[PDB]
RNA sequence: CAUAGUUGCGCCCG
């Protein structure tokens, strides 16, 4: 009550003004996508001259799609810092971010600066095609645009090729769902079922409905879980 | 006579094909309903397409559920005719087998 | 690719796919494919010319359609399957720019 | 058949048993509130 | 040979509170001071601080014994 | 001669417009019926 | 027939469910005590269920189409078991992690994150607007 | 459907409005400058006759009960 | 009557076999808003099959591009296998290859 | 201890609005006057539509509701009325409800336009405001109208067709003097036409001294009422309230 | 269904009192104003009117629920001046006002009229 | 009870003995007249 | 609108809105959609921002006045159907309205609205349990077998009509329309996914407002954004402020270079307003200004079929099954709930075994049997 | 107060 009731005189909006950033930090942003472009180049410039080498427990397209997600990965991460460094005391995402109410910064990185990768099934977007993921890209094209990364905010908007990657991953977030739907409440149905006659008896011992001792105390220290909380032991960790 | 066949709204042979909207308001139809559904008595029935296999055509699988390497397959059938249509398989054994 | 962009013989919709690695040219008049119109690119160039465009703006009291425009081989359908086959241009505006 | 009368999730038990319909219950939509303790739910005139 | 908690167990609480509200509202004699009261739960909770509940609860051990407790010998939780 | 990349833009809606005047939304259904 | 509207002890009436009556209320699929409490009623002139909004994040609910259930309990005694049991305050900390189950939530949290800012400061009559709805309120105002 | 008598958000009566509105359109101006000219400076006002669909036209080529 | 039976039923196959046949063929039409309608008419949907419990078709592949709707599937236990056609979606309607 | 000696200063008069500026006042009662102004002024506004026939394409309550919000003069007339759950007669009386009558037959092959011309009070001095004219519904060929309907005594807590004001326009402390808002960058916001401040400045300095005072009001009438009527009606009605109140309180402590 | 009679958020009904007033028993010279079928049209002008008494120690209002046409106005004062007098004092010095203010009002709409 | 002919519009009283049929038209959709009941919608 | 001659057809159910509109920021697409002539929502403006808590977790504020002013106001049609047949000689059902001594026994209903033929005209108001179509099925005196409403219905007949069906049996179909108006929790949504219900309904003083006497027709949570990333929604909203302006329909075609929001705040500007959209608003209860400045602007929402009284139902002692002896949903959804294993396991898990044993057997289907105690048979 | 099949397929909501 006495929250919302000074919220009115408060009040609390996300609006466009949010979103934007300073020109500067769109242009950081561009040097930093242009910088990561020229390095996946380099790097499928040294796969196609045979000079890069797998790592150990990795083959060569295990190694070099490893290299490019992880240049992709920190080109994300630094363009969202740099653009969470850009944001105003006054920013509602940052506001509704640092009380944790609502959003993450994740969420701050992708609208205001760069979705990233879009991934199906933990890889980058495959072949459906011959050798392609659309029919506007060249055969045997590993760059971050034809492989699935979009490189435009939210604010920016997406591209055809973009829209239709990031639409991949959604139908891949909505058929886990889905699939999470499906086995919600069987395991617990077949656990509850298993487990639903285990009571603790008068003389402090957990039994069954058959009678037969589970466990001498309940939680091997007959305490339930309602006062128990966190503490820390001061003479386990310091020196002698 | 052998029977009645239900037609298609708007279609080549539906009495409202090619009429004015001034005709459609006449007759009390929509000159904005785009037609393309059946009436089966009274209610309006539509039929949704349906996704299948392309047919006669050579279709190399690994078949995980089998003793065998991979299978090649064609479903075999002839232009509007013989509605069953039969389903071949060349399969090649696992070589594993010892 | 002539005959059907002239709409001589072969009809629209009818899909001529050549796989080059394979050397097959598979062609495809079978109904339950699904295909979509796509301007025809040559020489990095459209065919769509200003005329054509003009003609369309007048589409009354002119009877130029889309059926000119398919049979004048400026607009031509295309699969699925040919798709593989097509280095398709996003935009003209940007793409076949130099 | 008999047999199938108690099978599955629908049958006498399974479906009626471990679960049925129950008299002096009511659903309906949700909606905030913020004038009431969270121990309060607000209800309408009609299922009251 | 009593080994069961003196203290009242929360289930306990509630069926002995839900009995003895029944008990009033079939006009049972009240064992504490009520003052402008109807509601039977709220003289159940009188009577159950003042510890004048006239009820044993009776709890059977695993083994098939019991053990016999007067309200006021238990502790309320 | 050739379509301006400011006039694309128009062109592209003009063609598509011709094309949704030709066919309709449901082609599917009746050419599938009338073959 | 007023001898039939007569009344003696011993006798039941059927009365309309009014304000304090406790009710059961959940939300499917249940999955943990949390999602079945037991709360008090209150009639409200419109055609809806109304929560606290803390206690939507232990049903797991928000109102973009959810509907919940609804149980009267019948018996004293089973009401007393609700009241004793069930009651969402009895409910607040889960064992399933000794944690609260539910907490301060979206407008609530924000509006209080701003709120104890270092800078935030009131004038007389906004303080004392606001402490009419401090319901544990000794009615002291303090030293500013 | 046919014009709301009032702007729902501030109640300005916009139901004498329309067939000048279209009016105004065979006079050949633009739609801002034909709004402006009835008046409609709150754009919660020239919502109505800007969004509107005047579907009773439509109607009115059916016949009769 | 066996051609209305299939059509007021979605059944479809010999009536005496009902207990075995495909189903949900044919559907009431969705009649709420006008966008719904077209949406219901211009829906497909692809069956689980002995292919289902082979390869997942429930993730959007590459080759939907521009011939089925990226984004729009039914919520629930049918997202991916009802699809709705992109807005220049034509289907071959099949010819002699005579 | 006391109210304050507000000052009015009245900017603009039309037909249509009266803009002013109340000095001297506290936020609360200025506020409370816009409040007055939206809800509680009383004006006639159409009620009980009885149809004795309908053959548009729309349903009759359909017809009900748009003649519900038509605006009706009552200017002087809504004083001498009472409200008609106040009164007392067989539930209609010339002293709590002004009739309305409808008849229109479309035998005509050009659509007929039933406006708010073609309602006709019983009582001349109440008349539709726009008698343009406002398009009630169109008629086809072969298709009538005719209905008889009241008119009666309402105020806009009611119900909205009684709102007599079409938006009011109400602001205070256009520099933003006070700092009630926070501009996070001021420079971008445009300046108020009541602002007073330069092009360089964006805000006034900020006073720790301050009160809410020099309010302007645009009053944009629906055209049911004068403004300058809508304002005088909602100062005495906010003054019969206080005392309606005070009498109650009177009671109050002698009891 | 439920919906509530929307003629009734402003009009009484049988044996309802418009005002009751309850002493506060946790402070000294202070009590509770229930008043029913009122919005905030009143409790806010009435609560700013009488936080510019000098006397009043404190003063508030709330509305208990907004569905809801009750407002409770908790008025507290020092020890020589009752919360009764001060929200009859509140109440003439508001009236006073608003007739001095449509008096103003009708003669400046004189005054613009004839210049 | 007087029905309306769904195509010509043409009054005609019909029993509930008899087959429906318009009495110079031949079409079979009748429509119920309007009920004589006196009616009132509020406003509101 | 779902069709032009929706008034000529009666289908099983129908709903249509008062006042649609064609949106102010529509695509390219939606001409040849026909969606500018069959709009399905209005503009609304819409104001982003928390208030007094109503409009939290994903629910909506909305203007009273506005309501009262026929926004969002809808009709929803049913169409109900009853046959007349002949089934061999021995029976012969009729169209006509029974009376209490001629039937060997009828519901409490009322008869008294039919006509001789036993169907009722159109005009009258109706209810949840009044008699539409007076059928009697001769015994071999009669019993009746009339049709009523749904137990949660007050509508009107609208348009009765009597035909002859496929087989020459007197038939007839029977419209009844319901005026259904906003309230709280019907469910609206933008058309980017927001979906929400209508948590409260201020009239227009108690709503927030501009510095132009502009209040808002809807106030959402601000907090929906953020989780979603729904930014189509703001730029749609600037671009219909933009538009509602300037006196254009604006365009949101997705792949379209030509329109950014910087070039949308450029012409926001130009119009004498904030140019990312921002607005300052007033308290409308105590007139104070808000500390921070409101996102605004008309954006085009859309009532969805769902309501609370086609959902909202009560089980007490109604009509339990002929089989189990338990609830069964009848006439409507009043068959109780199904007190699902999951809520039996849960409070098990509470361990209120009496309200367990409460709901499963004594307030279900509480029977009792005998039983000899010495095989141990029911006898 | 009392009286209105199943048994499936499809579809809508979370
Ligand atoms: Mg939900
Ligand atoms: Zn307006
Ligand atoms: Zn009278
Ligand atoms: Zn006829």
């Amino acid at each position: 009550t006495v929250i919302n009731n000074w919220l009115l005189i408060e009040g609390h909006t996300i609006g466009i003004g949010d979103s934007i950033a300073d020109s500067k930090t769109y242009q950081d942003i561009q040097n930093t996508i242009k910088k990561a472009k020229q390095d996946v180049i380099e790097v499928i410039e040294k796969a196609h001259n045979n000079e890069l080498e797998p790592t150990p427990g990795n083959t060569l397209r295990q190694t070099f799609e490893n290299q490019v997600n992880r240049i992709l990965n920190d080109a994300r991460d630094k363009t969202g810092s740099s653009a969470q460094k850009s944001l105003s005391e006054y920013n509602n995402f940052k506001s509704m971010v640092v009380s944790g109410a609502k959003g993450s910064k994740i969420n701050i990185s992708q609208v205001i600066a760069v979705v990233g990768q879009q991934n199906v099934e933990g890889k980058r977007i495959p072949f459906g095609f011959k050798h392609r993921t659309l029919p506007h890209f060249i055969k045997d094209d590993y760059g971050p645009e034809s492989r699935g990364f979009v490189e435009n905010s939210y604010l920016a908007g997406l591209t055809p090729t973009e829209f239709f990657f990031h639409a991949m991953g959604g139908r891949e977030g909505l058929i886990d769902t889905a699939v999470k739907t499906a086995e919600t409440g069987y395991i617990q149905r077949r656990l509850i079922k298993s487990m639903e006659s285990v009571m603790v008896k008068y003389d402090a011992t957990v039994r069954n409905s058959i009678n037969q001792v589970v466990q001498l105390r309940y939680g091997e220290d007959g305490l339930a879980g309602e006062s128990v909380e966190f503490q820390n032991l001061a003479t386990l960790k310091p020196s002698n | 006579f052998i029977g009645k066949i239900p037609i298609m709204l708007r279609s080549t042979y539906c009495l409202l094909n090619g009429l004015t909207d001034r005709d459609l308001c006449e007759l009390n139809e929509c000159p904005l309903d785009p037609g393309g559904y059946f009436i089966i008595n009274g209610s309006e029935k539509v039929l949704i397409a349906q996704e299948k296999m392309a047919t006669n055509t050579v279709y190399v699988f690994a078949k995980k559920d089998s003793k065998y390497a991979y299978t090649g397959e064609c479903r075999s059938c002839l232009e509007n005719s013989s509605r069953p249509t039969s389903t071949i398989w060349v399969s090649m054994l696992a070589r594993g087998g010892q | 690719r002539k005959l059907r962009r002239q709409m001589d013989i072969i009809v629209s919709e009818v899909s001529m796919i050549r796989d080059i690695r394979e050397r097959e040219i598979r062609i495809y008049t079978d109904a339950g494919r699904i295909c979509r119109p796509l301007l025809i690119v040559e020489k990095q160039k459209l065919l769509l010319k200003k005329r054509h465009i003009d003609q369309l703006k007048e589409r009354e009291y002119n009877n130029y359609s889309w059926q000119d425009l398919v049979a004048s081989g400026v607009v031509e359908y295309i699969d699925t399957l040919e798709e593989e086959t097509v280095m398709l241009a996003m935009t003209p505006d940007d793409l076949q720019e130099k | 058949s008999l047999k199938q009368r108690l099978k599955g999730k629908e049958g006498r038990v399974r479906g009626n048993l471990m679960g049925k319909r129950v008299d002096f219950s009511a659903r309906t939509v949700i909606t905030p509130d913020p004038n009431l303790s969270i121990d309060q739910v607000g209800v309408p005139r009609s299922i009251a | 040979k009593r080994i069961t908690t003196p203290y009242m167990t929360k289930y306990e609480r509630a069926r002995v509170l839900g009995t003895r509200a029944l008990q009033i509202a079939m006009c049972a004699p009240v064992m504490v001071e009520l003052e402008g009261e109807t509601d039977p739960l709220l003289i159940a909770m009188k009577e159950l601080k003042a510890r004048k509940i006239p009820i044993i609860i009776r709890r059977y051990l695993p083994d098939g014994s019991y053990e016999d407790w007067g309200v006021d010998e238990l502790i309320i939780s | 001669d050739e379509i301006t990349p400011d006039l694309w833009q128009e062109a592209c809606w003009i063609v598509i417009s011709s094309y949704f005047d030709e066919k309709g939304l449901v082609r599917q259904q009746l050419d599938s019926f009338d073959e | 027939k007023p001898s039939d509207l007569h009344l003696q002890t011993g006798y039941k009436v059927e009365r309309h469910m009014c304000d304090g009556d406790i009710v059961i209320f959940n939300r499917q699929p249940t999955l943990h005590k949390m999602s079945m409490m037991g709360h008090r009623v209150r009639i409200l002139p419109w055609s809806t269920f109304r929560l606290n909004l803390s206690v939507t994040t232990p049903y797991n609910a928000d109102f973009d189409g959810d509907e919940m259930n609804l149980h009267l309990p019948q018996s004293l005694e089973t009401r007393a078991e609700i009241q004793e049991l069930a009651m969402v305050p009895r409910m607040i900390v889960t064992p399933q992690s000794n944690r609260p189950v539910m907490g301060i939530v979206q407008d609530t949290l924000t509006a209080v994150r701003k709120f104890t800012k270092r800078d935030v400061f009131l004038e007389r009559g906004e303080v004392m607007n606001l402490l009419m709805f401090l319901s544990t309120w000794d009615g002291k105002v303090p030293q500013p | 459907m046919i014009i709301p008598v009032r702007c729902f958000t501030c109640g300005k009566i916009v139901g004498n409005k329309w067939e000048a509105y279209l009016g105004l359109l065979q006079a050949e101006y633009t739609e801002g400058d034909a709004l402006d000219a009835l008046g409609l400076k709150r754009y919660c006002c020239r919502r109505m006759l800007l969004a509107h669909v005047d579907l009773i036209e439509k109607l009115l080529n059916y016949a009769p009960l | 009557d066996g051609l209305k039976y299939s059509l007021a039923t979605g059944n479809w196959g010999d009536q005496k076999k009902a207990h075995q046949a495909r189903a949900g063929v044919s559907q009431v039409l969705n009649r709420l808003t006008f966008a719904s309608t077209l949406s219901h008419l211009r829906r497909l949907n692809s069956p689980i099959g002995r292919d289902g419990k082979l390869a997942k078709p429930r993730q959007l592949h590459n080759t939907l591009w521009g011939m089925v709707c990226p984004a729009e599937t039914p919520e629930g236990h049918a997202v991916g296998l009802v699809k709705n056609l992109a807005l220049m979606a034509y289907i071959s309607v099949g010819s002699q290859p005579s | 201890p006391y109210a304050n000696q507000p000052t009015v200063r009245i900017t603009e008069l039309t037909d249509e609005n009266v803009k002013f500026i109340i000095e001297n006042t506290d936020l609360a009662v200025a506020n409370s006057i816009r409040r007055v102004f939206i809800a509680e002024v009383p004006i006639i506004a159409i009620d009980w539509v009885q149809i004795d026939a309908n053959s548009s394409v729309l349903h009759d309550e359909f017809i009900a509701h748009r003649l519900g919000l038509i605006p009706l003069t009552s200017d002087d007339i809504v004083d001498k009325l009472q409200y008609s759950r106040d009164c007392t007669c067989e539930e209609f009386c010339p002293e709590c409800s002004v009739e309305f009558t409808l008849d229109v037959r479309c035998n005509e092959d050009q659509t007929r336009h039933v406006t708010s011309r073609d309602l006709i009070s019983n009582s001349p001095r109440v008349i539709p405001v726009t008698s343009d004219d406002i398009l009630i519904v169109k008629l086809r060929k072969g298709q009538e109208l005719r209905l008889r309907a009241y008119a009666k005594k309402g105020f806009g807590k009611e119900h909205a067709k009684w709102n007599p004001t079409a938006g009011v326009a109400f602001e205070y402390d256009p520099d933003n003097a006070l700092r009630h808002t926070v501009y996070p960058k001021p420079e971008e916001w445009p300046k108020s036409e009541y602002s007073e401040l330069d092009e360089d400045e964006s805000q006034a300095p900020y006073d720790p001294n301050g009160k809410p005072e020099r309010f302007y009001y645009n009053v944009e009438s629906c055209g049911s009422l004068r403004p300058e009527t809508i304002v005088l009606s909602a100062l005495s009605g906010l003054k019969k309230k206080l005392s309606d109140l005070q009498t109650q309180l009177s009671h109050e402590i002698q009891s | 269904m439920n919906a509530p009679p929307a003629f009734e958020s402003f009009l009484l009904f049988e044996g309802e009192k418009k005002i009751t007033i309850n002493k506060d028993t946790k402070v000294p010279n202070a009590c509770l104003f229930t008043i029913n079928k009122e919005d905030h049209t009143l409790g806010n002008i009435i609560k700013s009117q009488l936080l510019k008494d000098p006397q009043v120690l404190f003063a508030g209002y709330k509305v208990p629920h907004p569905l809801e046409h009750k407002i409770i106005i908790r008025v507290q004062t020092t020890p020589d001046y009752s919360p009764q007098e001060a929200f009859t004092n509140a109440i003439t010095d508001l009236i006073s006002e608003l007739s001095l203010l449509e008096e103003r009002f009708r003669v400046a709409i004189k005054d613009k009229q004839e210049g | 009870m007087i029905y309306i002919c769904g195509e010509c519009h043409t009054e005609n009283e019909i029993k509930s003995r008899d087959p429906i049929r318009c009495r110079e038209c031949g079409y079979r959709i009748m429509y119920k007249k309007r009920t004589k009941r006196l009616v009132v919608f509020d406003a509101r | 609108v779902y069709i032009t001659n929706f008034h000529v057809r009666m289908d099983t159910l129908a709903h249509v809105l008062y006042y649609p509109q064609k949106p102010l920021v529509t695509t390219r697409s939606m001409e040849y959609l026909r969606f500018r002539e069959l709009p399905a929502g209005i503009n609304s403006i819409v104001a982003i921002a928390s208030y007094t808590g109503y409009n939290q977790e994903d629910s909506v504020i909305m203007n009273r006045s506005a309501v009262d002013r026929g926004f969002f106001r809808s009709v929803f049609y049913r169409s109900y159907k009853e046959q007349e047949s002949k089934k061999g000689f021995d029976q012969e059902e009729v169209f006509e309205k029974p009376t209490r001594e001629t039937c060997q026994g009828m519901r409490h209903a009322i008869y008294d609205k039919l006509d001789d033929d036993g169907l009722i005209a159109p005009g009258v108001r109706v209810s949840g349990d009044d008699v539409i179509i007076g059928k009697t099925v001769t015994l071999p005196t009669k019993r009746d077998c009339s049709t009523f409403l749904r137990t949660s219905e007050t509508g009107i007949v609208d348009q009765v009509m009597v035909t002859l069906n496929q087989e020459g049996y007197k038939f007839c179909k029977i419209r009844v329309r319901s005026v259904r108006i906003p309230q709280i929790g019907d469910k609206f949504a933008s058309r980017h996914g927001q979906k929400g219900t209508c948590g409260i309904q201020y009239r227009q003083e108690d709503m927030p407002f501009t510095c132009e006497g502009i209040t808002p027709d809807i106030i959402i949570n601000p907090h929906a954004i953020p989780s979603r990333m729904t930014i189509g929604h703001l730029i749609e909203c600037l671009q219909g402020k933009v538009s509602a302006n300037k006196g254009e329909i604006g365009d949101a075609t997705p792949f379209n270079d030509a329109v950014n929001v910087q070039k949308i705040s450029n012409l926001l500007s130009d119009y004498g307003y904030h140019l990312r959209g921002n607005e300052v608003l007033y308290n409308g209860f105590t007139g104070r200004k808000i500390t921070s400045q409101i996102f605004i602007g008309p954006t085009y929402y859309q009532r969805l079929k769902h309501m609370v009284d086609d959902k909202i139902h009560s089980r007490a002692r109604g009509p339990i099954q002929i089989l189990n002896r338990q609830p069964m949903e009848g006439r409507s959804r009043d068959g109780g709930l199904r007190f699902g294993e999951m809520e039996r396991d849960c409070q098990i898990a509470h361990g209120a075994a009496q309200f367990l044993r409460e709901r499963l057997f004594e307030a279900s289907d509480p029977y009792q049997v005998h039983v000899c105690n010495l095989c141990g048979i029911m006898a």
